[PDB]
């Protein structure tokens, strides 16, 4: 999925109307000192761009403790930023070396007096997005629901019709918004709305959505999950997408658009058919093995996208054994089978091969595996696949 | 009037005539010929801007409206690309033909909520999709993407929420010489006109559907919708056979696990949950993908129904 820093997203509600702490971002530390400059807020926070969870608590390879500052003072800033720009960054969630923080955010800090939950999303169930609030707010929705479900709100959003007044009303008040402040955040709501149906997202969550002692409601922090298949039209955002601390087999197999999901077993495989591969992951885990990835080459069903999966369970050196699965896609198994032997000799891979072809040519498809000299087992049916996959490692 | 009115069209067979949405693309090209050679009557298809052209000895018409007058077609197959396929099963419920088939994979979110907000006002087109591989009356109508050989016309009734998956189900049933009535990919997505319920009540009313598969995945609640629907319908007087089987026990929350509407969120869409669900409703559960045809084939034997 798409990922966004911090200062991102942040831009990408400011730049649509919603109400965000004002902010810059640096690359340097002499960026970070003018820009605190800039912003004339009475206090700053200066935080470290990184996806990863547990900054506050980090700790920088500069030998600075936390990655998120506050500060009256803009030399401060300057200072501080000096210390973590171009270092690594590591925190209860990132690898053990860290992340190297190559920009900062300098923000005011603004006082949060009241906490709220304000999220947005596409729900199957409702048949379109639905408005979920809980006055309970700063915490887990899911903790909420468990112990509280009379403190969520939802209301289901008629995509034709957009979000009524009274819609967004009622649900400001019940986040508890009272008097002027509830116009606010009412309308803060209808902002978060079209701003969910402007970039294609499955869900825009606020949280906090609150208010500052000012008396101003502000979405504190926010995390958007974007719908994949509307990249088409939504290029800059996809564009900004940060792959920097994603797996880097994650990451190679998206250049080649094939959806690859690393686990932590030794069977590695592959499959044409999200179901498939899922059940492939299924059965290999029901018969005592641990699968090491999931990883759908799609219906269709193309030699080079056989090749490059080859390629990509090179990368793993936890993979021990290759199941194979492929019934379906309109390229016969004869041509299947060639691709196979072929990234088999090429990648030079000296796994044992468990190999489940079913479809056209299948007869053809069975002499190529067999002929070709390759530690290549052709598998009866998928549990026949599992079991001599499981067989095949430690 | 009501959509639910219209899951009668979902029962294709040897007099649906058939229009190809995105014909002249390569996808609808070389399904459109697997389906003639299938003996599927696909009589034409349509392509904005290229109307008054054949294609596969067919003929081409700019618009739906002009197709389905022209020849009388039926139902409609779309293979047309994401950017434009909602605006190609709009214009397919706008000349109320009474199946549509999205096969087209990629189609956004909001694009379907849209879609389906249209979908459910009004009863005269049934859809089923989109991401899926469509229906199939072995040996008579083939409409969408599966492998025809490995069907063979029978006595289960197959619903799934995965292609592949399906292929699997209908090779085991046809090697115990089951076969199938008809077989519905209802797709991956998580917004589709069809779900397994609209299925389901098909399969129950249908004399020629003695047992049912209904083979689900991880995401939303549509298996668990099932399972109420089948606690109504299908637990006495009246009590059909049904198997199922569910992907993504061992899936990790909150990835999309290939399929769009494949996803653990919220701590909710569990495989755990939609097994124990069916159960409940009366369900006989294979937890082995590879065991489906066999596990139908002894509740036919138990219930001496061989
Ligand atoms: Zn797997």
């Amino acid at each position: 999925m798409v990922n966004l820093q911090e200062y991102q997203s942040k831009k990408l509600m400011s730049d649509n109307g919603v109400k965000v702490q004002r902010f810059f971002v640096a690359d340097t530390a002499n960026e970070a000192l003018e820009a605190a400059k800039r912003l004339n807020a009475k206090e700053i926070v200066l935080k470290a761009q990184i996806l990863a969870g547990g900054r506050g608590k980090g700790v920088f390879s500069s030998g600075l403790k936390g990655g998120v500052h506050l500060t009256k003072d803009p030399e401060v800033v300057g200072q501080l930023a000096k210390q973590m720009i171009g270092y690594n960054l590591a925190t209860k969630q990132t690898p053990k070396e860290g992340v190297k923080v190559n920009k900062v955010m300098v923000a005011e800090a603004l006082d949060i007096s009241r906490e709220t939950y304000l999220a947005i999303l596409m729900d199957r169930s409702c048949n379109g997005p639905v408005l979920v609030g809980s006055p309970q707010g700063g915490v887990d929705i899911e903790e909420v629901a468990a112990s509280n479900p009379e403190l969520i709100f939802k209301e289901q959003i008629d995509i034709i019709e957009g979000i009524k007044d009274s819609q967004a009303q009622r649900m400001a008040e019940n986040l508890g918004f009272l008097g002027p402040l509830q116009n606010q955040a009412a309308d803060q709501i209808k902002k978060l709305y079209n701003l969910f149906l402007k970039i294609d997202a499955t869900q825009v969550e606020v949280n906090p959505f609150g208010e500052t002692p000012e008396g101003q409601v502000v979405c504190f922090d926010a995390k958007i999950n974007f719908d994949d298949n509307a990249e088409f039209r939504q290029k800059d955002i996809f564009a900004m997408d940060d792959k920097s601390e994603n797996e880097p087999i994650e990451n190679e197999a998206a250049k080649y658009d094939l959806k690859y999901i690393g686990l932590d077993g030794n069977i590695a495989c592959f499959v044409n058919g999200a179901g498939l591969a899922m059940a492939t992951c299924d059965i290999i885990f029901l018969n005592g093995g641990k699968p090491a990835n999931f990883l759908d080459l799609g219906g269709g069903v193309k030699e080079s996208q056989v090749y490059q999966a080859f390629k990509l369970l090179t990368a793993d050196p936890k993979v021990e054994a290759i199941l194979v699965n492929i019934f379906g896609g309109i390229v016969n198994c004869a041509i299947i089978a060639n691709g196979i032997t072929k990234a088999c000799r090429e990648l030079e891979l000296k796994v044992p091969l468990v190999v489940r072809l079913e479809g056209t040519n299948v007869h053809e498809a069975q002499n190529i595996l067999t002929n070709s000299g390759l530690p290549i087992t052709s598998a009866v049916d998928l549990e026949d696949a599992a079991k001599k996959a499981v067989a095949s490692v430690t | 009037c009501s959509y639910t009115a219209s899951r009668k069209h979902l029962y294709v067979d040897k007099n649906t005539k058939v229009i190809c949405q995105g014909f002249t693309g390569k996808q609808g090209t070389f399904h459109s010929q697997q389906a003639l050679e299938y003996g599927t009557n696909l009589v034409g298809g349509t392509t904005p801007g290229k109307g008054g052209k054949t294609h596969l000895g067919l003929p081409v018409f700019n618009t739906v409206k002009e197709a389905k007058e022209q020849t009388g077609a039926t139902a409609s197959v779309i293979y047309v690309p994401p950017p434009f396929a909602a605006a190609a099963i709009n214009e397919a419920i706008d000349a109320e033909v009474p199946l549509v088939v999205c096969i087209t994979e990629g189609i956004p979110q909001q694009d379907m909520v849209r879609v389906k907000h249209r979908l459910l006002r009004q009863g005269k087109t049934r859809l089923i999709g989109p991401n899926c591989p469509g229906v199939i009356n072995p040996g008579e109508c083939k409409i969408g993407i599966m492998p025809g050989h490995i069907h063979k016309k029978g006595r289960i009734g197959i619903v799934s929420r995965s292609g592949t998956l399906t292929y699997e189900a209908v090779h085991q049933t046809t090697q115990v010489g089951l076969g199938q009535s008809l077989c519905v990919g209802i797709g991956g997505d998580p917004f589709n006109g069809t779900d397994f319920t609209d299925c389901l009540e098909i399969f129950l009313n249908d004399p020629a559907t003695e047992g049912i598969i209904l083979i689900g995945e991880i995401g939303g609640n549509a298996e668990e919708n099932a399972a109420e629907f089948l606690k109504q319908h299908n637990s006495g007087p009246k009590s059909k056979p049904v198997v199922s089987f569910i992907a993504g026990l061992t899936a990790p929350p909150g990835r999309r696990m290939g399929h769009a509407g494949a996803i653990i969120a919220g701590g909710k869409g569990g495989a755990k949950e939609k097994i124990t669900a069916l159960q409940s409703a009366g369900v006989v559960v294979s937890m082995s993908p590879a065991q489906l045809g066999t596990t139908i084939y002894k509740e036919f034997e138990k219930r001496k129904m061989l």
